[PDB]
């Protein structure tokens, strides 16, 4: 059976990067020749496995980390790369084996007037452990004062919307990322 | 220029002149904002418009704008002697592996 | 008060080299994109190169593709453009331009430092 690389790519909706999906792909034939031989995916360069040898290997567990991010902030989906998404929203392990892909989604994720659905963790008290997700709502404490209450000065909600307006440039355009991970 | 324009549209004071800017589907027809710039001779360009009426802070309101299909406009109604500069349209072109702002051909405006 | 000012443009022999810098103030340099765009005398504006805030998107015009390298420094508030191997048509005043989170085709401008080759 051909395992679902179709509702992790041609999905109606990818979730945000602060709460990213984890669809375990198992017990199939995973054909990556339909996945590499397509001009849509802009950022199908990858780590640990050469991309042309993916259909020659059998893996133990295959994941598929569906999310959508800003156009610039896609170099931060990389092993050892540090940034704001890479620190606080989605961290790859330094020994990452797998293949991250990405493509531009102005037709889908950027409606006229904006698409404020996709939000990212601007703040957290600590850097991420790799492959850790944190869906929290506690107000971040920045200054010396422990407010622990309403969002005051030096007291921020950690999330903030991307604001995917259709006029926005490819630096801010919604890039749709799937991060495969293997054994 | 990846956009297009008439070479020079100009007229008498007290008139309205429509400075068009027509381009492809990727730059205007994909909904990107069309900006108009005032380049005086010997001066860096200074913007004066965005889409339909989004003027910046500190310009006279004669410069209105519009969008139509794969085109735009810089209707300036009732010109004065201060409106003597070259004018450039703009968009953003997100064709694959280009991702560039695009400028117009250049329209001179005299009174 | 958005401040883009350039430094480095000057008369070079054709086939020579240069590096126009572009200082920045009054905004977050690391957030917005950055454009290098010129105007030859008696000519309109031709787009030359663009870079974005993370510099993960670097693009060049077809006439200068493989000839130039736009380099930015996200912490130094400075943007550079490595000028190499100049042809005849690069006689222009080179402007520094920044996009904005609102429209990212909205551009601010620099006063322009001239480059002439002959």
């Amino acid at each position: 059976n051909l395992c679902p690389f179709g509702e992790v790519f041609n999905a109606t909706r990818f979730a945000s990067v602060y709460a990213w999906n984890r669809k375990r792909i198992s017990n199939c034939v995973a054909d990556y020749s339909v996945l590499y031989n397509s001009a849509s995916f802009s950022t199908f360069k990858c780590y640990g496995v050469s991309p042309t040898k993916l259909n020659d290997l059998c893996f133990t567990n295959v994941y598929a980390d569906s999310f959508v991010i800003r156009g610039d902030e896609v170099r931060q989906i990389a092993p050892g790369q540090t940034g704001k998404i890479a620190d606080y929203n989605y961290k790859l392990p330094d020994d990452f084996t797998g293949c991250v892909i990405a493509w531009n989604s102005n037709n889908l994720d950027s409606k006229v007037g904006g698409n404020y659905n996709y939000r990212y963790r601007l703040f957290r008290k600590s850097n991420l452990k790799p492959f850790e997700r944190d869906i929290s709502t506690e107000i971040y404490q920045a200054g010396s004062k422990p407010c622990n209450g309403v969002e005051g000065f030096n007291c921020y909600f950690p999330l903030q919307s991307y604001g995917f307006q259709p006029t926005n440039g490819v630096g801010y355009q919604p890039y749709r990322v799937v991060v495969l991970s293997f054994e | 220029p990846m956009l297009t324009q008439p070479p020079s549209v100009s007229g008498a004071p007290g008139q309205t002149v429509t400075i068009s800017c027509v381009g492809s589907s990727s730059n205007i027809g994909a909904g990107y904002e069309v900006h108009w710039y005032q380049q005086l001779p010997g001066t860096a360009p200074k913007r004066l418009l965005s889409g339909n009426s989004d003027r910046p802070s500190g310009v006279p309101d004669r410069f209105s704008g519009s969008k139509s299909g794969t085109s735009a406009s810089l209707a300036i109604t009732g010109l004065q002697a201060d409106d003597e500069a070259d004018y450039y349209c703009q968009s953003y072109d997100s064709s694959l592996s280009l991702s560039a702002v695009v400028f117009g051909g250049g329209t001179k405006l005299t009174v | 008060e958005v401040h883009l000012v350039e430094s480095g443009g000057g008369l070079v022999k054709p086939g020579g080299s240069l590096r126009l810098s572009c200082a920045a103030s009054g905004f977050t340099f690391s957030n917005y994109a950055m454009n290098w765009v010129r105007q030859a005398p008696g000519k309109g504006l031709q787009w030359v190169s663009s870079i974005t805030g993370s510099s993960s998107f670097i693009f060049y015009a077809d006439s200068v593709k493989g000839r130039f390298t736009i380099v930015r420094d996200n912490a130094q508030n400075s943007l550079y453009l490595q000028m190499n191997s100049l042809r005849d048509e690069d006689t222009a005043v080179y402007y520094c331009a920044r996009e904005r989170d609102d429209y990212d085709t909205r551009l601010d401008w620099g006063q322009g430092t001239l480059v002439t080759v002959s």
